[PDB]
This record gives structure tokens, sequence and C-alpha cells, in this order.
């Protein structure tokens, strides 16, 4: 996202972010004009790889999605959201989109390569994330949600696995796969097993609260190293979830265990993030006493963690993955369904 | 401990998103 009173800001954010929304930008390049070099990550739905763009020499991250599996999968819809949302956005924490194209077997999405890893990958080597240094990703986030929900856009898919490190150690969230611009209550089944809230499990309808408790769980994670609700089977994860019962680390502190219980509330009238105050209710939490908002989006705050690059191109902080052939078929598939794509 | 168990149990890896 490109870097830099608040009711006024998002009043002109959304101006902007309508704008493209109504005429999404489309066809913007093709796939000649990339040098494939290597599979960064993959999902349930893409594979993303570093690219070499080879008039303007730099590289970028493009999610490659199959057609006939995104259909295969029932994800058109989310699909279009995801391209058509990501378009249109604008905010120093969200990946910027570069391009978009597709083929005969294929759609594309290529994005700014954030090169300092996933957060999962760091979270998982370090073992957890001092208080400190979590408060520091979780402002973020907090300050992006208040974007996205402002331009009634819910999420959906929060999880150290789609947070990327920028080069300045600050975070990028990526894949807007489950993305939606929905004003009332929505239904699909989506996100993550260990992020879901409980009204997802439920089957009941739901909106924008999931987001806060997401975050809750990413909170939580980052500070004790292993979520709040964990198993080895979706399902077992789903009964500790509705149950609601949680148990912090003897090494929480009290500011962080009482916001934890505001955003891993099973009661939605009670649920921070959702209540009459808004996202006020966690911004002037205690927990947040420390964290100075401006700065934070102006990222004038000194990060807690500046990955390392040894220069461009450098994926050492990407897991390696089998590589695969990208084949394009000489007969266009699932025009119809992709048309606006 | 509960990161010994966590530590020992099958999702420490990267999760996949689910749909329906
Ligand atoms: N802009 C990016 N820069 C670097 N790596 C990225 C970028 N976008 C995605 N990735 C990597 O690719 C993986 C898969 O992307 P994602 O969009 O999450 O796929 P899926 O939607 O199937 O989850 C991510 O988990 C991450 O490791
Ligand atoms: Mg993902
Ligand atoms: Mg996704």
């Amino acid at each position: 996202g490109n870097a830099a009173s608040v009711k006024e800001f998002l009043a002109k954010a959304k101006e902007d972010f309508l704008k493209k929304w109504e005429t999404p930008s489309q066809n913007t390049a093709q796939l000649d004009q990339f040098d494939r070099i290597k599979t960064l990550g993959t999902g349930s739905f893409g594979r993303v790889m570093l690219v070499k763009h080879k008039e303007s020499g730099n590289h970028y991250a493009m999610k490659i999605l199959d057609k006939q599996k995104v259909v295969k999968l029932k994800q058109i819809e989310h699909t279009l959201n995801e391209k058509r949302i990501l378009q249109a956005v604008n905010f120093p924490f969200l990946v910027k989109l570069e391009f978009s194209f597709k083929d005969n077997s294929n759609l594309y999405m290529v994005m700014e390569y954030v090169a300092g890893g996933e957060m999962f990958s760091h979270l998982r080597r370090i073992g957890r994330f001092s208080e400190p240094h979590a408060r520091f990703y979780a402002a973020q986030i907090v300050l992006t949600f208040e974007y996205l929900h402002s331009l009634d856009l819910i999420y959906r898919d929060l999880k150290p696995e789609n947070l990327l490190i920028d080069q300045q150690g600050y975070i990028q969230v990526t894949d807007f796969g489950f993305a939606k611009r929905v004003k009332g209550r929505t239904w699909t089944l989506c996100g993550t097993p260990e992020y879901l809230a409980p009204e997802i499990i439920l089957s009941k309808g739901y909106n924008k609260a999931v987001d806060w408790w997401a975050l809750g769980v990413l909170i939580y994670e980052m500070a004790a190293g292993y979520p709040p609700f964990f198993a080895d089977q979706p399902i077992q994860i789903y009964e500790k979830i509705v149950s609601g019962k949680v148990r912090f680390p003897s090494h929480f502190s009290s500011d962080l265990k009482d916001l934890l219980r505001n955003l891993l509330q099973v009661d939605l009238t009670k649920r921070f993030g959702n209540l009459k105050n808004g996202v006020n209710d966690i911004k002037n939490h205690k927990w947040f006493a420390t964290t100075d908002w401006i700065a934070i989006y102006q990222r004038k705050v000194e990060a807690p963690f500046i990955p390392k690059f040894k220069g461009p191109g450098d994926t050492s902080n990407f897991d390696d993955y089998e590589e695969e052939e990208i084949r394009v078929s000489i007969n266009e598939k699932c025009g119809k369904e992709f048309t606006e794509f | 401990t509960t990161y010994a168990d966590f530590i020992a149990s099958g999702r420490t890896g990267r999760r996949a998103s689910i749909h329906d």
C-alpha cells in the first residue's frame, strides 16, 4: 500500500473507492510481459509466483488462478469480488494490485512484491511476539479494518498466512479472496478454521463482527505462539470455538486478557468493534494506551523487526514450493463465468 | 504445557482456507 479528521478522511477515501468500484480496471497486462521466477506461496485457490516485469525490470507477485478449479471450488463470485475490490482500494497496509488479466485457462492478479515473508513463518520460527511487538501489527490491522468496514467491505480471511512483512517491517494485508462489499448480513461459509467466529460455524447470518473476532484470534496467536482454539481436525476446533471458553498464557498482561475477552466475545451485543462506539472501543482500550494511531498510519514508528533482503528478487524469507508448469489451453474456458474479470 | 501440545499437533504448518 502507498504511504500517507477521521470521519473526513474516510469520506474522501470512500469517494476514491466508489469511482474504481463502479468502473474497474481490466486487462492491463499479458502473460508474456513477465518472466516467471519462483513460487512464493499457495493457498486453497491460487499459486503466487515472483515474476520479473521485462519492460520495467520490476519484480512482482503474480497470483495465478485456474478458472476450472475456481468453478469446482464454488469461488466464481468470490474471485470477481476479490479482483474488483482489490483494484479499487488504497491503504498503507493493503497490498497494491498492479495489473490483472486472463487467458484461455487462468486468471492473473499482479500485486506489488512484499519480500519480508509471511508473518506466519516469522511467528512460528521465533515462537511468539512480545506484547509490544504484537501490538504494533495489531494496530495496523485495526486501522485497516476501520478503512475496509467504512467502505462496507468485509475481509473474512485474517491470519498470519495472509499477512506479509514489508521492507520497513510494516504489515501488508494480502488475499482478498473472501472480501465482499455488503451492507447487510451475509451467509457464505468461508475463512480459515482457527479464525472462524461462532456465528459462522453455526451457519447464522453474520457481518463485519467476524473480522473483529478474527482480530482477537490473531492477537492471541501472535502473543501466545499458538491460537486460542486448536486441535488436529477442524471439527474439534469448531467445538472449542462455539463453547467460547478461552484460557490465556500466564505471561499475558491484564490489559491484553481484558481486550481479548471483549474481542473473542460470543455475544454480538458485547463484542468490541460491533458496539455503538464502533472501532473506538478498541482504539481507546488500555492495551493500546501507548499506541499513537496517527504515527502508525504515517509509518513513523520504528518496526520491531526488519526483514533481511539480500537484494531484489530475494525470496529467502519464503519457504520453497514444488513448481508446476503454467499451461494455457488452446480453447477458452469458462469465458462467460469470468467475462467481467 | 499448551505449547508442547500445540507443537505436537497436526496443524502447526500453514493453514489452507475453507469453503462450501
Ligand atoms: N503480494 C504478495 N507478495 C508476496 N507474497 C504474496 C503476495 N500475495 C500472496 N503471497 C503469498 O502467496 C500465498 C497465497 O496467496 P493467497 O492470495 O493467500 O492465496 P489463496 O487465496 O489461495 O490463499 C500467501 O499466503 C503468501 O505466502
Ligand atoms: Mg491466502
Ligand atoms: Mg484466499
